[PDB]
């Protein structure tokens, strides 16, 4: 009943990152899991998802640049970002699908020319 | 205290209030509810609602496929012991056979003993209807007026055997050999014509038997109706509570003998899955009764006022909340049975038996063979997988439903004053 994201920070366009989410077993186990982001001036947007058996699917805005993955032994979700652009700037969040009631703190990702 | 020091902390609220004042954003939200409603009640493969209905129904069927071969049944039409009565139901999953034989004589039908033939008739009819429909494919949830035709046979031999007597069906006193009767029957409030026909057969070297054919014409195949049939199947098993005993290197049945209602954890899950799907199918009428396709705006061509132009909002909220409920219940159905979250004997029953198929190669759904017994043969694993796949592909629609629920909730608040 707990969601903890990490791995974010400030990077340069074209650069790259790896986010981790630590989930409790009651949320994670036997459930579709996914990643979300909330960019300035907007509402939370769905980004990617992955079934217990490991099959991924992605939103059009990130397809071919982000990879989602899970480790069912350790209750961990991961998101691997490549070829980053400023438009990818946002608070990134994890949850199961359909969503548990309460969200974690998220992890800030910022992409800026310099 | 005051709105600024509040929006300092919760900036996604500032954005929500901005959308709630903008018709273009409200109408975009309504287009979305239109679309996600269609995913949910107009589609099949990609609808979580559909996969959850299908799972609930397949679990019921699968449970009998696993255990029927081992279930005592017998006696006569009055529910009493028989001396010499063999009653055979066709297209059922018996020991190395596509028929189940009920020929337990002398012992009295009832609890912790043989299932009476009256109960087995109730059980069989529901089974034939469910397997027939599974075979032709279940319709989308919005299609609730369809019908199918269902036909099944059973036989009676032995002296004393009253289970195929013509008075049971309203056929003349004579007329066991050739007689027939056509008669409307009532199923989930709809009108079905049913023809019941009798013939006697006298083979060359072996005993005479009566054969009964039931032809049901215009059976409803809507989700609501098929959930009622699944419920009849599993409730008849559980109420009659008959005795069973198994023929066990490979999977291990726990308990191996006893009474069928003693699989309490399995029958309670099945019944909860059905209950949850029934309530999921009932959101369909709430969605249809609160269509969102009329566009909204101000009036007398004035700019939109969120505090007076938004009487559409109670409908928008009801529609959005219903969709979110269909999604959560579909997920609940799958979690009730997914082996990843089960333990003990229950987990073993599911991975060992219910989620397997011993039929020969995976033949189409609804198909009984001589090797069906002691395995589920109801595509339980593939249906779990597809529920999960449909849910993953509903990522965006779930977020849009929540945004439209939040927008409509905001407008409803504004309009109380
Ligand atoms: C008891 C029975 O089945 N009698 C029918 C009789 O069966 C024997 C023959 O098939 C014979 C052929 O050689 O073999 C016998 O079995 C042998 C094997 O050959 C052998 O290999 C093996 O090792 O051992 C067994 C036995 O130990 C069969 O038992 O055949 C008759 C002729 O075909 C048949 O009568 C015909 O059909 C009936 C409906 C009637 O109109 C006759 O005129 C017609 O020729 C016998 O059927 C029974 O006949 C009596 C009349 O004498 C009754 O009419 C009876 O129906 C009433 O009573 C029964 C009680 O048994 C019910 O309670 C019912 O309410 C009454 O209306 C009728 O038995 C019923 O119908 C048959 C087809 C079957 O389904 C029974 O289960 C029914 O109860």
């Amino acid at each position: 009943v707990q969601l903890q994201e990490s791995g974010g920070g400030l990077v340069q366009p074209g650069g790259s990152l790896r986010l981790s989410c630590a989930a409790s077993g009651s949320i994670f186990s036997g459930n579709v899991m996914g990643w979300y982001r909330q960019a300035p001036g907007k509402l939370r947007e769905w980004v990617a998802a992955i079934t217990p058996q490991g099959v991924p699917n992605y939103a059009d805005s990130v397809k071919g640049r982000f990879t989602i993955s899970r480790d069912n032994a350790k209750n961990m979700l991961y998101l691997q970002m490549s070829s980053l652009k400023p438009e990818d700037t946002a608070l990134y969040y994890c949850n199961r699908l359909p969503n548990y009631r309460s969200w974690g703190q998220g992890t800030q990702v910022t992409v800026s020319s310099h | 205290e005051n709105l600024s020091k509040l929006l300092t902390r919760y900036s996604t609220l500032n954005t929500l209030i901005k959308l709630s004042a903008d018709p273009s954003a409200i109408n975009a939200a309504r287009e979305n509810l239109g679309a996600s409603a269609k995913n949910l009640i107009g589609d099949t493969k990609n609808s979580p609602a559909y996969q959850a209905v299908l799972l609930a129904i397949n679990a019921a069927v699968g449970f009998w496929n696993v255990l029927g071969y081992a279930t005592q049944c017998g006696g006569n039409a009055n529910g009493q012991e028989s001396t010499s009565s063999t009653t055979i139901f066709n297209n059922e999953p018996g020991y190395r056979s596509t028929s189940i034989t009920c020929s337990l004589n002398r012992y009295k039908p009832g609890y912790y003993g043989p299932m009476s033939i009256e109960n087995f008739k109730k059980l069989n009819e529901a089974y034939q209807i469910l397997q027939t429909a599974l075979n032709k494919g279940l319709p989308a949830l919005k299609e609730n007026n369809g019908t199918i035709n269902v036909e099944y046979t059973y036989t009676c031999s032995g002296g004393g055997n009253t289970n195929c007597d013509p008075s049971l069906f309203g056929i003349g006193g004579d007329g066991r050999n050739g007689g027939s009767v056509t008669k409307t029957q009532t199923i989930d409030g709809k009108q079905v014509n049913t023809t019941i026909s009798s013939k006697v057969v006298q083979p060359p070297h072996s005993a005479a038997y009566t054969e009964i054919t039931n032809a049901l014409n215009g059976v409803p195949d809507s989700a609501q109706a098929l959930l009622a049939q699944a419920s009849t199947l599993i409730n008849t098993i559980n109420t009659a509570c008959p005795y069973f005993s198994v023929t066990n290197g490979g999977p291990q049945m726990e308990p191996t003998r006893g009474k069928l209602c003693g699989f309490t954890e399995e029958i309670s899950a099945i019944q909860k899955m059905i209950t949850d799907a029934q309530e999921l199918v009932n959101q369909t009428s709430v969605i249809n009764e609160h269509e969102q396709s009329t566009p909204v705006g101000g009036n007398n061509g004035k700019p939109f006022n969120p505090f007076t132009d938004a009487s559409f909002a109670q409908g928008m909220l009801a529609n959005a909340s219903a969709q979110a409920k269909m999604l959560n219940l579909a997920h609940q159905v799958g979690q009730t049975i997914n082996p990843d979250n089960l333990t003990g004997t229950f987990k073993n029953f599911v991975t060992g038996f219910l989620a397997t198929c011993n039929n020969k190669s995976g033949s189409p759904p609804g198909t009984v063979t001589t090797q069906t017994f002691a395995s589920g043969c109801a595509y339980v694993e593939q249906t779990i997988t597809n529920l999960n796949n449909s849910i993953a592909h509903f990522g965006t629609q779930e977020q849009q439903i929540q945004q439209a629920e939040n927008i409509a909730d905001t407008l409803v608040n504004f309009g109380s004053h």
